[PDB]
């Protein structure tokens, strides 16, 4: 329990700017910021610190959430869920394997079930050994409707299509779809998931209303080449940020929307159902700097 | 020289591009400039330096799975949530099946729903047997009844698969700790994903120094990231990484080659 950025601002004055400020950048890159943001972070706040602009410690650590807080409202939409006004909405979770989608999924429809809307969720990922039985789990765990393919030699278009045609002849709200993981390296696979896109477009207009991409929060600087190819390939329209309740700190995220324009919209702080926290920028960029 | 001051600088921001974790740069770049000191056309000079010192912080050479001279070899696999360890299970299996040795896979995750079913349909793929025990038998217990089937068999390797779980987490983590107490393994390897960032250093350190590995696998090397995470492990815990996954295939497992993955870095 040691406040990192609270204990090296302590030891600022005038006069310690520069041995503060790179105890400051230290600070950053262990948080997985990567020298070029850091380097216009600690810059910015060289430059009002001289001015005479930041005049304690912490007016510093304000004006470094601040400039943080900024970089993660360089959106062009909102942090909230936007479902469509057509029933059902439809939902997709892609990430590379491991991130985090299944469980994600399954905490997400909690989430909706306790709002009242009704959710079917649909086992899109055909490839990996008991990816259906786990999502099965969750689906009786939450209380939703699932399909799952028949046969082993099934697609995950032909699967997400049936899903969100019994979605649509039944009245659900909402249509949650998993995928199989998948590296943004591998080409047929992120053709496979042009082609879901495309099959769920074709039962309703506008289908799918929101890809979520997930990303693992241990993961470094390729956060950034995952989220760009993703986004190139099929649109992101918001992350998940995993894994937030171990030690990573998820700093490379703040590059992303920064470049991107992609809002978070969830993080993952832990395994229980109840685990998925709609994404408070404010609250988040407290926890990264404490 | 100190002209290279300048490079040198220059070499720190590729490092940790590549997601090196602070401290072991700070020590890489230190160390490189003392030779470069010392040593003493100059151009080529600093690249063959840097590229060796790489090389030679991640082992030099291949480090081969030790094998136990009178029992069956225990190997225990452990890591962060995701990493790939259930895959990595198999895979090993199909690796040392290939080399005559006959296996057995230990069902030890418990929690995570259909990891047992997932580990049993991999184990039928491979075709190894897998040892699964009833519900509410601790993962502590498999460990104990799973070794004792694999003795009683004449086994030659037993590979135990593992929960993910929070190298802060003292409950799981003192639950590993009770896993290797009663497996007695030959090998405890770390998994560890390839895009880890600059949690790798302390992620080491906590599993080294609580547990205490043998040796690590990294995984997910048919990614794109320069995998600077591969730079901590022997630097910080003494065990060298052993073995790479580079796919979801079983066949996707190889041994580590220092020298690649130090080109692979500064890539
Ligand atoms: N500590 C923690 N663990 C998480 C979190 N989110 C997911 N996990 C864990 O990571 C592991 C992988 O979760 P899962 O949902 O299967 O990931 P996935 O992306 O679907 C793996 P695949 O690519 O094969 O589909 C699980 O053990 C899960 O409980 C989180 O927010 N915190
Ligand atoms: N592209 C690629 N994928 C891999 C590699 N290794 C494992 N995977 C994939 O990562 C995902 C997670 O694999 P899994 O074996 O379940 O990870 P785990 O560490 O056991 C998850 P948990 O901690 O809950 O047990 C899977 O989809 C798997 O096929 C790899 O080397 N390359
Ligand atoms: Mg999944
Ligand atoms: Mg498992």
């Amino acid at each position: 329990h040691h406040h990192v950025i609270d204990e090296l601002l302590l030891f600022w004055n005038l006069a310690e700017t520069d041995r503060v400020l790179d105890e400051l950048e230290e600070a950053l890159l262990v948080s997985d910021f990567g020298p070029k943001i850091t380097v216009r972070i600690v810059e910015r706040l060289r430059e009002d610190i001289m001015s005479g602009k930041l005049k304690s410690g912490s007016e510093i650590k304000d004006a470094l959430k601040e400039s943080v807080l900024e970089m993660l409202a360089k959106k062009n939409s909102k942090t909230e869920l936007q479902l469509g006004f057509r029933k059902p909405a439809v939902i997709m979770i892609v990430g590379v394997n491991g991130g985090g989608k299944t469980t994600s999924l399954g905490k997400l429809a909690h989430r909706l079930k306790n709002e009242g809307t009704k959710v079917l969720m649909a086992a899109g990922d055909t490839f990996r050994a008991a990816a259906s039985d786990q999502l099965e789990i969750w689906a009786e765990r939450t209380g939703c409707e699932i399909v799952v393919a028949e046969g082993d030699k099934a697609k995950a278009a032909t699967v997400l299509s049936k899903a969100v045609k019994r979605g649509k002849e039944e009245g659900y709200d909402v249509v949650l779809c998993d995928t199989s993981g998948r590296l943004h390296t591998n080409y047929s696979l992120m053709e496979e998931l042009i082609a879901c896109k495309k099959a769920v477009g074709k039962i309703v207009s506008g289908a799918p209303n929101e890809i979520l991409l997930v990303l693992d929060g241990n993961t470094g600087l390729n956060m950034l080449p995952q989220a760009r190819e993703f986004n190139e390939v099929v649109g992101i329209t918001g992350l998940i940020l995993t894994k937030l309740d171990g030690s990573a700190r998820g700093g490379c995220v703040v590059s992303v929307v920064e470049e991107l324009g992609i809002p978070v919209k969830f993080i993952g702080v832990g395994e229980a159902v109840e685990d998925l926290q709609p994404f408070d920028p404010e609250a988040f960029v407290n926890a990264i700097f404490s | 020289k100190d002209n290279i001051a300048e490079p040198m600088r220059d070499i720190r921001r590729a490092l940790l591009e590549a997601d090196v974790s602070l401290p072991v740069v700070r020590r890489f770049v230190q160390s490189v400039s003392d030779q470069a000191v010392g040593m003493g056309k100059p151009d080529q000079q600093l690249v063959k330096i840097v590229h060796d010192e790489l090389v030679k912080l991640m082992g030099g050479e291949v480090s081969e799975l030790q094998f136990a001279k009178s029992g069956p070899t225990v190997i225990l696999l452990a890591g962060l949530q995701g990493v790939g360890k259930t895959t990595v299970c198999a895979k090993l299996a199909c690796y040392l099946k290939k080399q005559g040795k006959s296996c057995m896979l230990i069902a030890g995750d418990v929690y995570r729903p259909a990891a047992i079913d997932q580990l049993v349909i991999l184990g039928e793929q491979v075709g190894v047997p897998v040892y699964t025990a009833g519900t509410d038998v601790k993962p502590a217990d498999i460990a104990k009844q799973g070794l004792k089937e694999a003795k009683k068999n004449n086994v030659d390797v037993v590979i135990m698969d593992t929960a993910g779980r929070l190298q802060i987490d003292k409950g799981m983590m003192d639950e590993l700790k009770d896993v290797k107490k009663f497996l007695n393994p030959t090998e405890v390897l770390l998994v560890v994903d390839a895009m880890t960032g600059q949690e790798a250093a302390a992620l080491v350190t906590t599993f080294n120094v609580e547990i205490g590995i043998t040796g690590a696998i990294l995984t997910k090397l048919d990614g794109d990231s320069r995998g600077g995470a591969a730079l901590s492990v022997k630097e910080v815990s003494g065990k060298p990484i052993k073995l790479v996954g580079r796919g979801e295939r079983m066949e996707d497992l190889e041994p580590f080659y220092p020298d690649r993955m130090a080109g692979r870095i500064l890539g």
